[PDB]
């Protein structure tokens, strides 16, 4: 949910862009639904 | 209408090479020889054209087309007085059969450092399809010239023709300039080479004295042993390899199932071993004795040279299939020396022909399925340049497993520092150098041995009922011998060995010239196969 | 004089048969006499075969009349000889004759089809493509061969209406044929001879196709290369002979007229096909056949009958055949709410030593499966396993080739040599097994093709022989991610038993004996193939909560004996493979719900596959842990 929302981007006066998107890693045992939650995120995101 | 007659001269006093062809002999009868590489499909050639005039819609026939498209000059009706406007109507025309053969120089006729020359021979009439790729044929006919526009840009003063502009009565741009550049071609009226599956038709057309000697050879008791001793007389002491070569040159029978598995009866042999063990002297012997045999090397071959290629002679010209080594050796033997040196892709290409005995080329708009019914006699060297006795046959050979499976026999030849054997090999090598053919003493000459093999290839061996059970028992014995625990066979046994045994038994039955496979033949095949496996 | 009879037809007053037939005095005689031949000829039993053929033609709105050559030859020998002599002037009179005969029975038929095409069949003289010479030109030949290429379907001018650019006038229909294009120089309204353009909108067209017919490689004499010809299919035969099909083409052998490349006036030849037929739909069923399927399904032990039916020249390998049947019938895909997706395909791996018949169980699946695509890790590259946008170098146009997994979108993909594959093929197969789709962004094309295929793979162990002491993961080149996607793993090793080896050799020598060139309870193949197609198309089984309890417990047991061993993880993927194989077991019985016995069989298959993929030390789960199942 947080990754789909993501944080707010900042464009500093320096041109220093601060990122708002969230990156989430799932290290896990095989058969733990990691791919199925990736496929669902692909389906539910507007662009994915 | 009228029968066209073909006068076919032959038996000329002399035979010319491709490089002996010179421009003095244009339009003259003469004989050449060459190895056929490519043959055209028979095509219709306009011989007596019929023409319709646009003014007078009459029909002028029997317009002889000598060598090129030629419209008539005078109309049949006197009123028209037209000469330049005509139409060819194809149904009302007459045609001949035309095939264009391509012939290369024979391997023994190429000069030092030069490359083989190629010539386009034109077969016409009843001589079409009398030459097929791979065969060395001699042609009798006319040395002709055909237009060759590719001579543009060549050095020298190329000839040209201009219309004579005198006696023409100008009034005060009519060029008519043509290029007289030609190339030498050949028009053959006679082809002779320099379907046998039925036995009786083969024996019927064969000289009586040869029947005398063939039936004497069949009447002989140790005919198998004499045949083996007559295989590769120059090589000394490798008798298992000679047995295998003889059986390969005889072959089994091709059997097709109900659904079309199409079991193949061609014995494939691989010869591996230590350096200088005569492995390439057996491949040398096979090519030059076995009919339709093609010899090639691992590093001098490509996937498009072994199997058929899609080539183009002229830019802006169409594409053609020139026949590969696996097709020039069709119904024969392909002797591939240094199989290990050959690239992986070429090995996969040869695998495509070992599985289905067919090659599929789908390149450039040609989607042809060619058949390559060939036995592959391969010579290979183990990795590291020397056989490892304490390593498996697979570990010794870089040859891929899909290729290795289709080889029925693996003859591993190892040399040893045996006092007597070395003294006797060396006597043979030096006597083979001192004398030329007196040092070779085979029980049968190549002529009658080839005749016997040609006769024995016509049989369909059948195995009797006890042969089936003993084949089962021998397969069981091979399986029991394998995976024993201490035998450590070089390559392990499966149902491919059982099929190898059946076809080897059929080859042995052909060697003995009997239509029934005696169980002793299965025993001999079992021994020959079993002795091939080397314990680690 | 101006009208002849059948007896007087033989005497030819012209130089050749073409002028004889073109002569109106002979043309009307031939037309009348063929009109008589269509009407009178009847079979020995009494059936007027051409009567029934006309009724069938009228009742199916077809424009092809299947005229035989026995009947013409026996009834009117001189006309059959004329047809075999000049089949261009004939089949033009007789097409009109057939049109008249079908208009008599079916009046007002010209409004439907302009003309009836006649398909001469059972021609006696069968030629070979290498035997065709100039003497066969302009005549009717009957060759046989395999189709190797087809060039689309193109319209060809048949009834040309030409627009006058001076008036704007549309000149009437002018019949154009396969000889050459026609042209008009005379107007009517303004009598202009200037530019006259074909009007595409008002012109009538016919289908046209070129098929390359190449000699069957088996029939070619040794040392000779197969010969090919170009067969022209016109307006009714288009798209009936796929490449690789062995057909018998009856047609007219003629010259393609268009000489200086050869130095000789040499013409190419074509065969304008009259009738094309396969010499020897398949998966379609009738109502009677559907009833037969539904009745044979009700018999008990049908699953074992189907299992034994598969691969009837492959000895033993009964677990392999069970897995092959399960994959052939397959499960059923499921979407919860468009949010969770589960594949309904059973991927089966065959890990075996050399000479274990793995390739033969792949060719049999290609035999029996509808929409089955065969590919290899290395070798004959009929299909590439990878979707690519490739520019064809001869036709100048790009093509988006879906991979072997795309071509068999709803069927089976059979991969041989799955142990050895390129990284590209490995990635393609892995991502089409994970997502059931093929994503491609090449040459401006960005699309996700569908690859909802069931994968049957054949592999060789890593080294040459299976090692029971080592686990399956390190006995073969491919690694954890790809092996997990395989629902069933059939591990077969080359055993060392006296009895098995004896009986396999008895089977092979019997097959060799049967196959000699001299005379020296399984469901039938075609019935089974139609049965499998019907079951896949019509049967979508389900389960019910009544069978939840046992399955859950089994899953738990599988887990606990697996971590105690610790060698192989059995995850939720194994429960979902049990479910899929249960759906397949119900499918082969034509059932709509999954019975508990189907669940038991699926559990048995899954546990057997998982157990046989373990080590000998880990194999205890078979003897005393999972012996209950
Ligand atoms: N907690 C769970 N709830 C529901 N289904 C699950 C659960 N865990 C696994 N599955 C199912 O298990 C099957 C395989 O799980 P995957 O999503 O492929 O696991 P994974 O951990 O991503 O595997 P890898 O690491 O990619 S090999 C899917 O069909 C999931 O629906
Ligand atoms: N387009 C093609 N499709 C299939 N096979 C072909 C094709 N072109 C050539 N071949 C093969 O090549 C053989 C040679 O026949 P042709 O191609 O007609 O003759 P060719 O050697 O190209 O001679 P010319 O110079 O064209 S008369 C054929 O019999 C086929 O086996
Ligand atoms: N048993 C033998 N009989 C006759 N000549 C032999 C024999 N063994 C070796 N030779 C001779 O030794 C040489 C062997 O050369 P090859 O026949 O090319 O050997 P090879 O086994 O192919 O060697 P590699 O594998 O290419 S290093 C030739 O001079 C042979 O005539
Ligand atoms: N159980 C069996 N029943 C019948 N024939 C068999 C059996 N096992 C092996 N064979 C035969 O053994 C040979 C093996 O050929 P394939 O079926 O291609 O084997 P394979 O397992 O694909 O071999 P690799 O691994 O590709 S070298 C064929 O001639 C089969 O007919
Ligand atoms: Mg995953
Ligand atoms: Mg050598
Ligand atoms: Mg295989
Ligand atoms: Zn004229
Ligand atoms: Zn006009």
């Amino acid at each position: 949910v947080c990754l789909l929302m993501g944080g707010s981007k900042k464009i500093l006066p320096d041109g220093m862009r601060l990122r708002g998107d969230i990156n989430v890693l799932l290290l896990g045992d095989p058969g733990t639904a990691k791919s199925q939650l990736l496929k669902f995120v692909e389906k539910v995101s507007p662009i994915a | 209408t009228e029968r066209v007659f073909q006068i076919s001269f032959f038996n000329l006093p002399t035979v010319h090479r491709i490089r002996d062809i010179r421009s003095e002999k244009i339009g003259s009868l003469l004989s050449i020889s060459g190895t056929v590489t490519r043959t055209s499909e028979v095509r219709p050639e306009l011989y007596k054209a019929s023409f319709t005039c646009d003014m007078c819609r009459a029909i002028v026939d029997n317009v002889e087309q000598s060598f090129k498209y030629t419209e008539p000059t005078f109309c049949p009706n006197p009123s028209c007085e037209n000469r330049a406007f005509w139409t060819l109507n194809v149904t009302r025309s007459r045609f001949l059969d035309w095939q264009k053969v391509r012939i290369q120089e024979n391997a023994n006729e190429i000069p030092t450092g030069s490359m083989p020359r190629t010539l386009d021979v034109i077969l016409r009439g009843d001589s079409v399809e009398r030459a097929k790729p791979g065969d060395r044929c001699k042609f009798t006919g006319v040395e002709i010239v055909v237009p060759d526009v590719t001579q543009l840009g060549l050095p020298g003063v190329k000839p040209s023709s201009t219309l004579d502009t005198r006696g023409i009565s100008k009034t005060t741009r009519s060029l008519g300039v043509r290029d007289l550049t030609y190339k030498i071609s050949f028009l053959a009226c006679h082809v002779i080479s320099i379907n046998e599956r039925d036995q009786e038709v083969f024996l019927n057309s064969l000289s009586s004295d040869e029947i005398n000697e063939l039936k004497e050879m069949v009447k002989d008791e140790h005919i198998y042993d004499k045949l083996v001793r007559s295989i590769a007389p120059a090589v000394f002491g490798h008798e298992a390899v000679k047995k295998g070569i003889l059986l390969q040159m005889l072959g089994g029978v091709h059997k097709s199932t109900v659904e079309g598995i199409k079991l193949r009866g061609d014995i494939n042999i691989c010869v591996v071993g230590d350096p200088s063990t005569s492995k390439s002297q057996f491949l040398k012997y096979v090519v030059g004795f076995a009919p339709r045999s093609v010899y090639t090397s691992g590093k001098a071959s490509s996937a498009a040279g072994l199997t058929a290629a899609v080539v183009r002679d002229e830019e802006g010209g169409d594409y053609t299939i020139e026949a590969g080594a696996l097709m020039l050796a069709d119904n024969g033997i392909c002797c591939i020396d240094e199989f290990d040196k050959m690239d992986i892709s070429d090995q996969v290409a040869i695998h495509e022909a070992m599985e289905q005995q067919t090659i599929s080329i789908a390149k450039a708009g040609i989607h042809a399925t060619l058949n390559a019914r060939t036995s592959i006699l391969a010579a290979a060297n183990p990795v590291g340049g020397r056989y490892n006795r304490k390593l498996s046959l697979r570990g010794n050979l870089n040859m891929t497993a899909p290729i290795m499976s289709r080889f029925d026999l693996f003859f591993v030849i190892l040399d040893d520092c045996n006092e007597k054997i070395d003294t006797e090999l060396a006597s043979h090598i030096v006597d083979l150098h001192m004398k030329r053919d007196e040092a070779i003493e085979p029980p049968f000459s190549a002529e009658q041995l080839r005749r016997y093999i040609k006769y024995a290839r016509t049989f369909k061996p059948i195995l009797t009922k006890e042969a089936r059970s003993y084949l089962v028992e021998k397969y069981k014995e091979l399986r029991k011998d394998d995976a024993q625990g201490f035998s450590r066979s070089s390559y392990r046994i499966t149902v491919r060995q059982l099929e190898s045994m059946i076809r080897l038994s059929e080859a042995i039955a052909r060697a003995n010239c009997v239509d029934e496979i005696t169980p002793s033949f299965i025993a001999e095949a079992y021994d020959l196969l079993r002795q091939s496996i080397i314990r680690v | 004089r101006e009208e002849l009879t059948l007896e007087s037809l033989s005497n030819v007053k012209a130089n050749s048969y073409s002028e004889w037939i073109t002569q109106p005095n002979v043309s009307r005689t031939i037309a009348r006499e063929l009109k008589s031949f269509l009407l009178e000829y009847t079979d020995e039993t009494g059936r007027s075969v051409y009567g029934a053929r006309i009724r069938t033609l009228g009742e199916m709105n077809s424009e092809s009349l299947e005229v035989n050559y026995r009947h013409l030859a026996e009834s009117k020998a001189i006309l059959a000889l004329f047809l075999a002599k000049c089949p261009e002037e004939m089949l033009k009179i007789f097409d009109l004759v057939a049109m008249e005969a079908t208009e008599l029975h079916y009046p007002d038929y010209a409004r439907i089809h302009s003309e009836i095409h006649v398909r001469i069949s059972d021609f006696p003289t069968i030629y070979s493509l290498r035997e065709l010479r100039e003497s066969n030109l302009s005549s009717l030949v009957r060759v046989t061969g395999v189709v190797t290429r087809r060039t689309g379907v193109f319209p060809q001018l048949k009834y040309v209406k030409f627009n006058c650019l001076k008036c704007g006038s549309i000149l009437g229909p002018f019949f154009q044929d396969s000889n050459e294009e026609i042209r008009i120089s005379f107007c009517t309204n303004c009598k202009s001879k200037g530019p006259f353009r074909v009007n595409g909108e008002k012109t009538v067209y016919r289908n046209y196709q070129r098929v390359t017919l190449q000699e069957a490689p088996g029939t070619v004499p040794p040392g000779r290369l197969p010969r090919h010809r170009e067969v022209i299919l016109l307006a009714d035969l288009v798209d009936v002979s796929k490449p690789g099909e062995e057909v018998e083409v009856t047609g007219i052998y003629k010259n393609n007229y268009d000489n200086a490349k050869n130095g000789f006036p040499v013409f190419a030849t074509i065969i304008e096909a009259n009738s094309i037929k396969r010499r020897e739909d398949v998966f379609s069923w009738t109502e009677e056949e559907e009833r037969e399927f539904r009745k044979i399904s009700r018999d008990r032990g049908i699953i074992d009958k189907i299992i034994s039916s598969m691969a009837p020249s492959i000895y033993g390998h009964r677990d392999i055949k069970t897995a092959v049947a399960c994959s052939l019938f397959g499960g059923v895909p499921k979407n919860v709410n468009g949010k969770h997706s589960i594949r309904g395909d059973i991927n089966v791996l065959l890990l075996g030593d050399p000479g274990t018949a793995k390739s033969q169980i792949l060719k049999y699946v290609e035999k029996t499966a509808h929409r089955a695509v065969f590919a290899t890790g290395q070798g004959a590259s009929a299909v590439g396993l990878t979707a690519s946008v490739r520019k064809d170098p001869i036709t100048k146009e790009w093509t988006l080739e879906g991979g072997a997994l795309v071509l068999a979108d709803k069927g089976v993909c059979l991969i041989d040599e799955f142990d050895k594959m390129n990284d590209q093929d490995r990635t393609s197969i892995h991502e089409a097994m994970e997502q059931q789709s093929i994503s491609i962004s090449k040459a401006g094309i960005v699309t996700t093709l569908q690859a909802r295929c069931s994968i049957i793979a054949a592999a060789n162990p890593n080294g040459g022989r299976y090692n029971s002491t080592l686990p399956l993961a390190q006995n073969v080149s491919l690694t954890e991610p790809i092996l997990s996607r395989f629902d069933i793993l059939c591990v077969v090793r080359d055993l060392v038993d006296e009895e098995a080896d004896e009986r396999l050799a008895t089977f092979v020598v019997d097959s060799h004996v049967r196959s000699h060139p001299e005379n020296d309870s399984p469901i039938p193949q075609e019935l089974l193939m139609k049965y499998i197609h019907y079951a896949r198309t019509k049967i979508y089984p389900k389960l019910h909560q009544m069978d939840m309890d046992k399955v859950s417990r089994v899953y738990a047991d599988l887990r606990r004996e697996s971590i105690s061993t610790g060698s192989f993880p059995i995850t939720v993927r194994h429960l979902e493979s049990i479910l899929r194989i249960a759906e397949s077991f119900a499918k082969m019985r034509l059932s709509e719900f999954v019975s508990s016995y189907d669940l038991d069989r699926a559990i048995k298959v899954v546990v057997d596959s998982f157990v046989d993929a373990q080590k000998v030390s880990v194999r205890r789960q078979l003897r005393r842990s999972f012996a209950i199942y």
